[PDB]
């Protein structure tokens, strides 16, 4: 965009001059990372099924299991956070 | 319809593996019939063409027969050696392909089962 | 990469089967006097090459072609035979029966070995499928 | 094509003549 | 140089 | 990621064992090929290289329509022959069978250890 | 479409 | 690269 | 080296001459 | 402990294969007259040694060398042969036929014993991975 | 650790069975070596010896930890051979089969103990 | 230093 190029030159000026923690941001980052792991494992299995040379079955299964481990870790973290929020949010003020 | 879309590729690949397994078993059964040509399906091409891509009668009434509405290009396997009965089934290649197809069918089952297991584990609380 | 072993062993099985078929053809017609066009039956052999085209330096065997032995055909004396030349000599196949028997035995054992390799790799990858139980 | 591959047309009929015409 | 490596 | 780093060794060793199994199967399939020198790889040195270097430079994808790097590697060492053969075939079948069996066993070992690690993590996560 | 599966179809014969 | 496997490549032959 | 070891250089070709 | 057994038994199989090949070479050229040069065929014998790369005394068997027996060469009176010496004698090999056949059979039996050992220990090493699971 | 003390005996028995298995297979492999003596170990005495050390002290982080690093009895010959080989096929084949069986039994016992310790904890 | 196996070392020969 014209305004997008304006923003690029503004960030360049920012770099010239150079030479906020949000919990929702960290949750978004972790969720996105889990999503990329799952998508990568899915695409690798997809490609192996189509018979693309250079893909090994053992690596496919290992990455699938790593994706499952990451998703289960996310599930457990969400469970703990939701439980803690419900215990905090039910106190009598 | 996102659950159908997410599981579509592996389920369709599994169905194609079952169809090709049926064709390979038919090849093995006809191993001694003269004049038979061994046939097979190109798995990759058929899978992509299925992923990229009848007319039942209109039952407007509540009292009439539902009736019926009623597609893989079969490629011929290139023969290895000539035989006098004109049977192009080379049993070594067919057995290797049978083992490979059974193995990849089991792998597709494992992958689809893992996807379903993860989806059901997410909902369990 | 273990799925390539299916291709490798399948190629090896096919080529060993071709070698045994050529040996059986040579041993069966070791006494044939004429072919369909009047030419003698010259012994056939297979030519083995490495399937390095899909890979880099490690592949199975392929049979490039079936060559016909250019060793001089055996000559027997038969002036009454219509196929005899101007000197009265009939050409007969140059098949070495002991060589054909040894070749059949060798194709057999190599075929069996590659079958065992294929079975072991199939079991290995079937067990790989249950990684992490 | 190469042996063991897939083709779009059937292989030709197999015949062994005892004596050529 | 022989079989140097 | 740490989940990759903790599991990297056994996964890389398993991949190397699969590749060496492919090489040994190629050696066995070529048992009667004339003029074929038997090939192999040194597992320990190759695995050390895989861990130290990494499995090279990935180009910068400036825009989403940029194209990423496409595809492009072990050192194939020749096996010393035991006895000379007139056809120039180096493949000694006894050593090849022994190494094939040993490689298969070590591959099973790697599968079992990697599965043990993954199942330990899963049992840790199990509430 | 088929015939005798064995000896009687794998032996050379004169033509018809 | 390779040649006839077995009999024809495992006997002493004249140079050629 | 050892008859069954690993080397980086191909074995020299082996030929069997009738007479030397 | 148990993984070294693969190396030990493979060394045994290789050594017995070498001994069998030497016996086959001795049988093939029992009636041989001359080699590529003008010298006769001296019978071959392998030398077995104990291969213990570490310091623990014992281990597998290795073929240190192939030696030519110094037994007296058989002399046959053939003065018309250009290979004959001043007295008209020709050196024919000293191959012990019965000894070489017995060597063939004994090497075959030891080969099978090592094969059986390898099968058994492979099964045990496969079963030890099941431990408690 | 107390867990080691419970599983020490079976682990040492399993390791000793593996070592004796290697020794017996070495005896089988070297059957044809002239002048080779058939060697073996006395399983019970060595098991006593193993069942019946000082890690050097590390003062800081850079300090390197201590680096870690059986007796063979000759078999009494039965038949006198001419080449000096005293390995007897039948005796060592029976011993090899017996050692394989005992290795399997030790694996079974150790696995049962570990599985019991596990089902105690599972819940 | 083991010697030749089998036939040669199992025949009575005078020491040298």
């Amino acid at each position: 965009a014209i305004q997008g190029i304006e923003g690029v030159i503004s960030q360049l000026q920012a770099t010239a001059m150079a030479a906020t923690v949000s919990f929702a941001g960290q949750l978004h980052a972790a969720l996105d990372r889990i999503s990329d792991r799952q998508a990568a494992a899915r695409v690798q299995a997809e490609k192996f099924t189509l018979g693309e040379p250079g893909i090994a079955l053992n690596d496919v299964m290992a990455d699938m299991q790593k994706a499952s481990v990451s998703m289960q870790m996310g599930i457990q973290v969400r469970n703990k956070l939701v439980a803690a929020y419900q215990e905090v949010m039910s106190m009598q003020v | 319809d996102r659950l159908d879309a997410a599981l579509r590729f592996q389920q369709e690949a599994l169905n194609l593996r079952a169809q090709r397994q049926e064709i390979l078993a038919a090849n093995i059964a006809n191993a001694d019939t003269p004049g038979y040509q061994a046939r097979d399906i190109d798995f990759a091409s058929e899978l992509k063409k299925v992923m990229v891509r009848g007319v039942a009668l209109t039952l407007t009434s509540s009292h009439h027969i539902p009736a019926q509405a009623v597609a893989v290009d079969l490629l011929y396997r290139v023969p290895d050696q000539p035989s006098l009965d004109g049977n192009t089934v080379d049993m070594d290649r067919e057995r290797t392909q049978f083992a490979d197809n059974s193995l990849k069918y089991q792998m597709g089952l494992t992958v689809l089962g893992s996807q379903l297991k993860g989806m059901m584990n997410v909902l369990q609380g | 990469a273990l799925l390539n072993i299916f291709d490798i062993a399948g190629s090896a099985l096919a080529a060993q089967s071709k070698r045994l078929n050529v040996a059986a053809s040579n041993l069966a017609n070791a006494d044939s006097v004429t072919g369909p066009d009047g030419q003698p039956y010259r012994a056939k052999q297979v030519v083995f090459q490495v399937d390095a085209a899909p890979g880099q330096a490690t592949g199975g065997v392929k049979v490039a072609s079936v060559i016909e032995s250019q060793a001089p055909e055996k000559l027997v004396y038969e002036p009454g035979n219509p196929l005899a030349d101007a000197n009265g000599y009939v050409k007969m196949p140059n098949v070495d029966v002991v060589g054909e028997m040894v070749n059949t035995m060798s194709a057999s054992r190599s075929y069996q070995a590659n079958i065992e390799v294929l079975n072991t790799v199939k079991s290995m990858m079937l067990k790989t499928l249950t990684l992490g139980q | 094509g190469v042996p063991g591959a897939l083709s779009n047309q059937p292989a030709p009929p197999n015949e062994a003549p005892i004596a050529t015409p | 140089a022989g079989p140097r490596s």
